[PDB]
């Protein structure tokens, strides 16, 4: 479950971070990276809590 | 670079990608579509209007 969770867009432009970085401009990038970071963090915390 | 270094045009606002480094991504398909309107309605070329 933890590994698979990496494949979800979490509301951003695209799941794959190497494309979000390489597509949008930085001042725009921060936004689309934000939801991705928060989603992956919350997944990691659920994992460690169980 | 021909299109985005020709400043003669009036609006260049790109969605999901960015102009200056559009010369970086390799694309599946690109569709060119053209039409004629009044210059009031450049706000109606917009997602959600």
């Amino acid at each position: 479950t933890l590994v698979k969770q990496l494949s979800s867009n979490f509301g951003a432009i695209s799941s794959v971070l190497n494309d979000i970085l390489a597509r949008l401009d930085p001042p725009e990038a921060e936004v689309q990276i934000d939801r991705l970071i928060t989603g992956r963090l919350q997944s990691l915390q659920t994992y460690v809590t169980q | 670079s021909v299109l985005y270094n020709s400043a003669s045009f009036s609006t260049f606002k790109c969605y999901g990608v960015s102009p200056t480094k559009l010369n970086d991504l390799c694309f599946t398909n690109v569709y060119a579509d053209s039409f004629v309107i009044r210059g009031d309605e450049v706000r109606q070329i917009a997602p959600g209007q």
